[PDB]
């Protein structure tokens, strides 16, 4: 049980959410990996709690 | 007391009633806390209670 610093977590489950709407690629393909990505780590949080 | 504002004595009615009651403060409190993380879940994002990204 050793050591888990949610801050650092939960700070970096909130920064792929918010460079999932930031990001200005441009392209059709990265637009479905990060938005599959980031719905997962998303509901990664919520289910965690 | 329930939550009808009636009253029971026996022990056989008031296991009964209590189990209706418990029953009813369940499903308040998971319309409760729907909107509530609708409520959330619509300003951070995610998925909301209707499956809506």
């Amino acid at each position: 049980y050793p050591e888990i610093n949610i801050k650092a977590m939960n700070q970096a489950v909130n920064t792929i959410w918010l460079l999932a709407q930031r990001q200005t690629s441009g392209i059709e393909i990265i637009n479905d990996k990060v938005k599959r990505i980031s719905a997962y780590s998303r509901e990664f949080d919520e289910m965690m709690r | 007391t329930n939550d009808d504002k009636e009253i029971a004595v026996e022990l056989g009615n008031i296991l009964e009633s209590m189990k209706k009651d418990i029953k009813r403060q369940q499903e308040n409190t998971q319309k409760v806390k729907t909107a509530v993380s609708d409520f959330k879940l619509k300003l951070i994002g995610g998925e909301l209670s209707d499956g809506t990204i």
